[PDB]
């Protein structure tokens, strides 16, 4: 839990990082703006999920909620049983200027399984017209870029959220 | 695959990639009205190429879905927002002749300036110039010299391109499939498709005349008084059957008559309610003022403002420190990041302003939630109403003794509140026949009802039957009057602030009665009024995405305009002018002339 919850810098929400490992101390950190656990309260093979995405997305990251993070970034199933823990990393992940490593996809033919990671690029053919790998008419790219800037409102503000699956 | 799936996930591309074009030119902007550094320009005007060539591509690529397989109102309203292309349906001649012709008659206004035959070498500008002498000056010679200047050198000037941007502008709305640059303007407030909800262009001159023969007796009142108390100040210049001179309206162009209050004050002994003292005694700064604004909105519903309102705007005067002009205007950035701007003092019209800005910034807060193109007021008179009855809230007394800026002991005397509702008139009333008179010119020298060789005469003929207002100096055909104003030869529509105060006054009367308040509408406060708050969240969290006349009806529930509240308003002094008023004759003669007489 050093790493996971004090990384250095954390991967984007479509290449989330998926990492094998007292739950106590990381309850009363008394600085997580959301530590919502589903089933299991955290006073009572682990899975830790890693991301960021943008301060109104947080609630996404609940079972059965829609959106384009559920739908094509991180789904989680509808009978999840583990945490979720999100807090503001602003003066880490934001820049003058804007930061825009942090991606997500925004288009898909379909929506995300459970624990489901998507990174293949394929341009999304929205018409009828094959795109034939060239951007153009009913042809976009599927990754977009967050804009975080350190003026940006808390809905917009850069979120690092780690999921704990059991 | 279908056409509605295409158009959805287009919008979807264009929202996101919108953004941050949009903030970066926010920002920009931000950083040289803040910090004047000819970098800060630079960067500024390439935000702006930049987001405007976007903005231009992604016209160019919507024009390609067609909006009669789209079944959706949404998706259907954005991409008819998106689709327009405006100017850029001429040829490139065309609009680089009409881009060079608006930019010469906005250089001609700004930089004109009379100069008397005595001392040409120094010589009034415009700002404070003429200005001063229109407000403050009582002499009669003074302002008809500086009137006829202004009118000789500027309308001689701006005539010809005016006529030839008349041309340009009925040719490019003629290629937008419509039938004038009238009816260009007029579409801002068009409704289709909607059941129960239609507004036609051809309604809304139908409806400002009816609401205008409506309110004419009250202006007819005040007309009469404002005579009377004029021909007590000038003794033998004004006829007591006739119109008013042009340049004894207070200001340049007669379009309010605030400044005529001194002239036209009912009881002089009795003062105002000026609060001004009071904020330097108990040593108020502009924070505390924003603080207050901030518990008024609190406490009348609104959320209040994020921790970055207060971090990032500019309350105060920096100094000579960093230049800054600082107009006072409320910021929406994007993202989440809302601004006020304004060199904040201890003032109540500072006050007023304050909350004023506050307003518009919550209102832009509610609708924040909307997609990109969806994020305006309903139309185009939605944003001044919201902020001025904002304003009026928090200029009532009541509202004074709460917050603790008036005394207890203070008595509200008749005298007080028929001075108050008389500044109110000569501030709203008298420019409503103004701003009518002048869209009804424009629209029919648009449409082609008056020929190019009686522009001057039906000016003045609509001066004379509509507005009681007489021209000192007989004109021709090489003036143009209505050039000499700073909308009319700056592309600017005019009838927005005759929609806005009829719906200033219905959400006022709307709100006070949500509110539960007995007696005049005057004297009415919607602090404390937890349900005015739901209402009016409920109109502002629409965005544009419904009609404006939904909106309407969701607050006063009317799904059109009313003068009634606005009459209602004045009612006490109504009254009080029709008892002055007993003995004098009401109305005007339009004979009577300076010269002719
Ligand atoms: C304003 O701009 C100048 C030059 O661009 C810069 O030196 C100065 O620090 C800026 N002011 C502030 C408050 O950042
Ligand atoms: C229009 O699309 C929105 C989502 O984009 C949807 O909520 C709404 O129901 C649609 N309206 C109609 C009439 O299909
Ligand atoms: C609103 O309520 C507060 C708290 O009771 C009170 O201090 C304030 O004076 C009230 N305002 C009005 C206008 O009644």
């Amino acid at each position: 839990f050093g790493e996971v919850f004090n990384a250095t810098r954390f991967a984007s929400v479509y290449a989330w990082n998926r990492k094998r490992i007292d739950y106590s101390v990381l309850y009363n950190s008394a600085s997580f703006s959301t530590f919502k656990c589903y089933g299991v309260s955290p006073t009572k093979n682990v899975y830790a999920d890693s991301f960021v995405i943008r301060g109104d997305e947080v609630r996404q990251i609940a079972p059965g909620q829609t959106g384009k993070i559920a739908d094509y970034n991180y789904k989680l199933p509808d009978d999840f049983t583990g945490c979720v823990i999100a807090w503001n990393s602003n003066n880490l992940d934001s820049k003058v200027g804007g930061n825009y490593n942090y991606l997500y996809r925004l288009f898909r033919k379909s929506n995300l399984k459970p624990f489901e990671r998507d990174i293949s690029t394929e341009i999304y053919q929205a018409g009828n017209t094959p795109c034939n790998g060239v951007e153009g008419f009913n042809c976009y790219f599927p990754l977009q870029s967050y804009g975080f800037h350190p003026t940006n409102g808390v809905g917009y503000q850069p979120y690092r959220v780690v999921v704990l699956s059991f | 695959s279908t056409i509605e799936e295409q158009a959805k996930t287009f919008l979807d591309k264009f929202n996101h990639e919108a953004e941050d074009l949009f903030y970066q030119s926010s920002l920009a902007s931000w950083n040289y009205n803040t910090n004047i550094t000819e970098e800060n320009v630079q960067n500024m005007n390439n935000a702006g190429d930049k987001w405007s060539a976007f903005l231009k591509e992604q016209s160019t690529l919507a024009q390609m879905y067609p909006l009669q397989e789209i079944q959706n109102l949404t998706v259907k309203l954005q991409l008819q927002a998106l689709q327009q292309n405006g100017s850029s349906v001429l040829s490139e001649d065309k609009s680089k002749r009409l881009n060079t012709i608006l930019n010469t008659m906005s250089t001609i206004y700004s930089t004109g300036k009379v100069c008397n035959p005595d001392n040409p070498q120094e010589c009034l500008l415009l700002e404070p110039g003429l200005n001063e002498i229109m407000a403050n000056s009582l002499d009669y010679n003074e302002r008809l010299w500086a009137w006829e200047s202004w009118r000789s050198e500027v309308g001689k000037q701006l005539r010809p391109l005016y006529e030839e941007y008349v041309v340009l502008k009925n040719e490019m709305a003629r290629a937008n499939h419509y039938e004038d640059y009238g009816d260009y303007w007029r579409g801002d407030y068009e409704v289709n498709g909607v059941d129960g909800y239609d507004y036609s262009r051809g309604q809304l001159i139908e409806d400002v005349e009816h609401t205008f023969e409506e309110i004419k007796p009250l202006y007819e009142h005040l007309h009469a008084y404002v005579r009377a108390k004029l021909m007590n100040a000038y003794p033998s210049y004004i006829s007591p059957i006739g119109c008013l001179p042009a340049h004894l309206l207070g200001d340049m162009w007669g379009r309010f008559w605030t400044n005529l209050y001194s002239l036209t004050v009912p009881f002089g002994q009795k003062p105002n309610i000026d609060v001004t003292d009071a904020m330097v005694d108990q040593a108020w700064d502009a924070q505390r003022i924003f603080k207050e604004a901030e518990k008024f909105f609190v406490s009348v519903g609104l959320p209040n403002m994020t921790q970055g309102f207060w971090e990032n705007s500019m309350l105060t005067d920096p100094g000579n420190v960093q230049k800054a002009v600082c107009h006072p205007t409320a910021w929406d950035l994007g993202k989440g990041d809302f601004r006020i701007l304004m060199c904040t003092k201890v003032t109540m019209d500072d006050f007023l302003t304050a909350h004023h800005e506050m307003g518009h910034i919550q209102y832009d807060m509610a609708y924040a939630a909307q997609p990109f193109l969806l994020r305006n007021g309903a139309n185009e008179g939605f944003h001044e109403a919201v902020g001025e009855i904002m304003s009026l809230s928090a200029a009532t007394p009541k509202h004074l003794k709460s917050i603790g800026l008036l005394s207890p002991d203070f008595q509200e005397d008749n005298e007080t509140e028929i001075n108050f509702l008389l500044k109110q008139a000569l501030t709203i009333v008298g420019t409503l026949p103004f701003t009518y008179m002048l869209e009804k010119w424009r629209w029919m020298v648009f449409k082609g009802e008056i020929p190019k060789d009686q522009w001057m005469k039906k000016w003045w003929e609509m001066k004379r039957e509509i507005v009681g207002v007489v021209e000192p100096v007989p004109h021709d055909e090489t003036y143009c009057d209505p050039a000499s104003l700073f909308h009319v030869s700056n592309d600017y529509s005019f009838i927005r602030y005759y929609t806005r105060t009829l719906y200033q006054f219905q959400f006022q009367e709307a709100l006070c009665q949500a509110a539960k308040h007995e007696g005049p509408l005057h004297k009415c406060d919607i602090s404390n009024s937890t349900e005015a708050g739901q209402k009016l969240f409920n109109m502002l969290r629409l965005g544009k995405s419904e009609p404006w006349t939904l909106a309407l009806e969701n607050v006063v529930g009317a799904k059109n305009m009313n003068v009634r509240p606005l009459l209602n308003y004045f009612e006490p002094l109504f009254t009080w002018l029709k008892d002055q008023n007993k003995n004098s004759f009401v109305g005007w003669s339009t004979d009577w002339s300076p010269y002719a007489d």
